[PDB]
């Protein structure tokens, strides 16, 4: 929380062209009532209550959310993390290639980038997370 | 899964096969589910709830979880995290609406845009960990 | 945690060690704050004091607890040139006040007398480069110069480290035939009438 | 030394640019992450008188005399200072540095981006509340920068204090040496008197380094005028004062009775038909603020300050 | 007469109410209706600072130089002001007429709404803009003004200017006569010459009437004691630009070379070891204002201002 730490942190974050940056996200309410803590219930039924009818639910994977800043140029594509850093400490070409399965499935006809959340496998290569 | 249920008697429903379905939400890959809005961003709602699997939890919380329930059920309190959770998602909508070409180390709209959300961080980091 | 708590266990300390030879005399305070107190009580607070190899500037928060009444300046060396910018951000206002910083010698102008604490500084460059710095403190305006540096005989309970023998021919060579009175003590823990740091206090 | 003495001050931050250009945006940045920082604002004294956009020629001269006084007791604190530039124009800018200067280090940073979304930044500014900036009002401003931007140079204004060359009027030295001397608040010491009610001024207090300036005055070839702003009704609680401190004198000069004017200008009135001219003042001794000012600004001459005025 | 002689001071209305019992609304109205009139308000200047309420203790600090800055510059410059109170606490509500007495008339209008009433404007004003007041911090404020409102009558408390009187420090008469005298501004005119760098003072110029009084001085027992914030590095310059101007003086004090600190200190210093004890000051000659504060105020001696100070 040091003045100068925050001042270069964000000098940085505009240098490397960030656009973005995760939220936390929290449990769903417990519920007592059904002896648990996160409850499945409770959380859909939150969003109904609050006049949102329309919902999805995805599987979380066991891994560490990034940022792919695909530009269509797939050499110009770098990683940042659930913080507002760029993710270099890989070696760009092996991370390239796994993002390669991804950068097929779009239409790049003037498109010149695609900012995509993801989750990293695992969590291992990355940071650790829960280690 | 998608859902849109109008009325909050249809999510009473159609309930018992969105539980049974999460339910299989088990291998060693998955922290458990995830549950968003259709629409990605709405005034004041969170990105999502997250809601984790007894096995998963049991890593998050320790060995004794499961004898340790009611406890621990007692002791969990979302309010503050789903208040960050909300104001965190706001900020990223608003980094987002910043134009890519623009970008830059003396956009200064972005540079505070950036403070705030690295302050959010600083609050949302004193929560109860396990969140 | 509390020196009553410990006069009431120190006994039984020395005593332990009385029959395995050593005659040790435990203190309270670690080494380096019995070095802030001898040279605080020795210099006490009536002439400006002239700080070498200041660092933090440690010694400087202390002249300035409010009980003292640093009626002065107070003059500060480092040559270690980040120290050279901490100082400088005191002009932050956080208080300039009295400081004077300088890192090279002919920037120090004034005449009139002051005391001089040499903590821990003659040993963070060569011996060649101390008796540089010392002959030149000694032709200072000055009335009380304190020196400081480890007692390497002590270093058996564990940049050069000097023996008492060697910091005193190292005193000696500096003051030469001038007219001083020169003054040797140990400071800490006493084992065996060794000490950890050893002392000088040149008096003009 | 002078190489080696150097004094470091308050720094005021100037913010030049026409509306939209992210003058408030970046202060918003700036006072968050630099240290020593309050923003004075235009604008925010505006919203105090419940004003929205500028307002009456009285509240404006009078919003100025708050926002100058402001940004110079916190500069006196060494305290730092942002603000925007005023008019943004050229001379405006000068009076800001004018003002200013002595109290600071000034530097400047310039927003100097486009007319055409300027407005389209002024036009998102003008709706999330209400507002409206033509794209007139918009491009005043723009070019008045572009002019002065080309007859200015946006660099550092170190602080600069000026002495004023202590010159006084010219006095024909042919004269006779005098020395004038103020009586309420100078040589006579009021000790809960009434100001007005000089009638018991027979029970007054003696100022003695002011009363031994005075002896010691006429102890060399010095006349000693006493010239008061009493009214000349109380001349003799005065001249018992007087004679009851052994404070001799050769002229006492008095308000007319029913004067009431204020002192300053009977005091001048009253120097020129009773003194100028017609004697040689070594120097003055006063106390009230208001009437030194007069005696060294306006007339030149040595007037030394004996208590504190400032009434 | 003095009965027919009166003045008139300007109007400071002081504001005393919880938040939520309409102190704005009644000013907006007030402002507009009324005619000679000014608002301060504490708020506003936070918004200044892009904080919406209350916030860190350097800021809130600074603030109130601020308000305090702009109540008196538009005070002095015969402007009325409306003000709300800072609370409703007696000591700070008294600190307010302390600061503020000597330039106005004082009045108050008290806002002494019910409990409840006072949240049902606080909850419909807190969903208006951001802002929030809890039923904890409103009502240590309502009782709080019942308590205060009950040991202290909300009269209106005219202009008070309270003259200070002139009491010098008490001397030992017995000791020798002297006056002691400033040089860089007082007896010295530097004229162009850098402040700090004194090494070419041998060709400055002589206030001439300052001269005239030290050379009076020494004809009389008075010893005559220059005292400069010059360093003493610089003293054959110093006693070359004495000697050409035959103002003898039985002992020049000087500062140490290489001092540094504030120039009023280091005379103090200079003060208490060198003249003290040893001398009878008649008075001083001083020009700088921190110097001559200290003098007076420090020191209770009388000293003579002879131009402006304020550097
Ligand atoms: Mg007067
Ligand atoms: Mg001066």
């Amino acid at each position: 929380e040091d003045k100068t730490l925050i001042k270069k942190r964000i000098d940085w974050f505009c240098k490397n062209k960030i656009n973005a940056f995760s939220p936390t996200i929290s449990p769903a309410p417990k519920s007592v009532e059904r002896n648990e803590i996160e409850s499945l219930y409770e959380g859909i039924l939150w969003f109904v209550l609050n006049g949102v009818k329309e919902i999805v639910i995805e599987k979380k994977y066991m891994g560490s959310y990034c940022d792919i800043y695909l530009h269509r140029r797939l050499e110009d594509t770098y990683l940042v993390s659930r913080n507002g850093y760029k993710i270099n400490h890989l070696d760009q070409e092996q991370c390239l290639r796994a993002l390669q399965g991804l950068h097929d499935r779009f239409s790049w006809d003037g498109v010149e980038l695609r900012i995509i959340q993801s989750e990293l496998m695992p969590w291992s290569i990355l940071g650790k997370g829960l280690i | 899964l998608h859902y849109q249920f109008a009325d909050r008697e249809d999510f009473e429903a159609k309930y018992p096969q969105i539980r049974a379905w999460v339910d299989q939400v088990n291998q060693s890959d998955e922290e458990g589910v995830v549950i968003k809005p259709r629409t990605a961003f709405l005034p004041g709602m969170p990105p999502a709830f997250k809601v984790r699997n007894n096995d998963y939890l049991t890593l998050v919380y320790g060995v004794d979880f499961q004898d340790r329930l009611q406890e621990q059920i007692a002791k969990r309190n979302i309010k503050g995290k789903l208040r960050c959770s909300i104001n965190d998602w706001a900020i990223n909508a608003k980094l987002l609406a910043i134009p890519y070409s623009e970008l830059g180390e003396e956009n200064y709209e972005l540079k505070n845009l950036v403070l705030d959300r690295i302050l959010g961080e600083e609050i949302e980091n004193q929560l109860d960990s396990r969140l | 945690k509390s020196e009553r708590q410990f006069a009431e266990i120190k006994p039984m300390f020395e005593a332990y060690f009385k029959e395995e030879g050593l005659d040790i005399d435990f203190q309270f305070t670690d080494t380096h704050g019995s070095r802030m107190d001898f040279i605080v009580k020795e210099l006490g607070m009536e002439y400006p004091i002239l700080d070498i190899g200041c660092g933090e500037l440690k010694y400087y928060r202390r002249f300035m607890r409010r009980n003292y009444n640093y009626s002065h300046p107070y003059f500060a060396t480092d040559t270690d040139k980040s120290v050279g910018d901490y100082a400088a951000l005191l002009k932050e206002r956080m208080e300039a006040d009295n400081l004077y910083f300088f890192s090279d010698w002919t920037d120090y102008e004034y005449k009139n007398p002051v005391n001089i604490i040499l903590t821990e500084v003659i040993e963070h460059n060569t011996p060649e480069a101390a008796e540089a710095l010392v002959k030149h403190c000694l032709s200072l305006n000055f009335h009380k110069m304190i020196i400081t540096t480890p007692n390497s005989l002590f270093n058996k309970y564990y940049h050069f480290e000097w023996t008492p023998q060697e910091f005193q021919d190292f005193i000696r060579h500096c003051v030469g035939d001038t007219s001083l009175e020169v003054t040797y003590c140990g400071i800490g823990d006493r084992i065996n009438g060794e000490t950890p740091t050893q002392a000088v206090v040149i008096t003009r | 030394s002078a190489k080696n003495n150097t004094h470091h001050f308050p720094k005021l931050l100037i913010l030049v640019g026409a509306p939209g250009s992210g003058k408030s945006t970046f202060a918003r940045y700036f006072i968050r992450t630099e240290d020593n920082w309050v923003r004075v604002n235009r604008d925010d004294f505006r919203l105090m008188q419940f004003g929205d956009s500028l307002m009456s020629p009285f509240y404006e001269e009078r919003i100025t005399k708050m926002v100058e006084a402001s940004v110079i007791a916190l500069l006196k604190n060494r305290t730092n200072v942002i603000i925007d530039a005023t008019n943004s124009s050229l001379r405006s800018l000068q009076d800001m540095v004018h003002t200013y200067t002595e109290y600071a280090d000034i530097s400047f940073k310039v927003f100097d981006l486009p007319v055409e979304e300027l407005v389209k930044r002024c036009d998102k500014r003008c709706e999330q509340t209400g507002k409206f900036i033509p794209k007139s009002a918009i491009e005043k401003h723009v070019t008045q920068l572009q002019y002065t931007k080309e007859k200015f140079d946006f660099k550092p204004i170190p602080r600069a204090l000026k002495e004023t060359s202590l010159t006084y009027a010219d006095q024909d030295t042919s004269l006779p040496k005098a020395v004038i001397c103020d009586l309420d608040g100078t040589l006579s010491l009021l000790n809960g008197r009434d100001p007005y009610n000089a009638s018991t001024a027979d029970q007054d207090l003696l100022n003695t380094p002011v009363a031994m300036v005075l002896k010691m005055a006429k102890q060399q070839g010095y006349k000693v005028i006493l010239l008061s702003g009493r009214e000349n009704a109380y001349r003799e609680p005065t001249e018992r004062f007087l004679a009851k401190y052994q404070i001799d004198y050769d002229l006492l000069l008095m308000r007319d009775t029913n004067d009431y004017r204020k002192d300053n200008i009977i005091k001048k009135e009253l120097f020129l038909e009773e003194i100028q001219g017609k004697y040689f003042v070594e120097f003055l001794l006063d106390d009230r603020n208001q009437v030194v000012d007069m005696w060294r600004r306006e007339l030149a001459l040595p007037c030394f300050q004996v208590n504190y005025g400032d009434f």
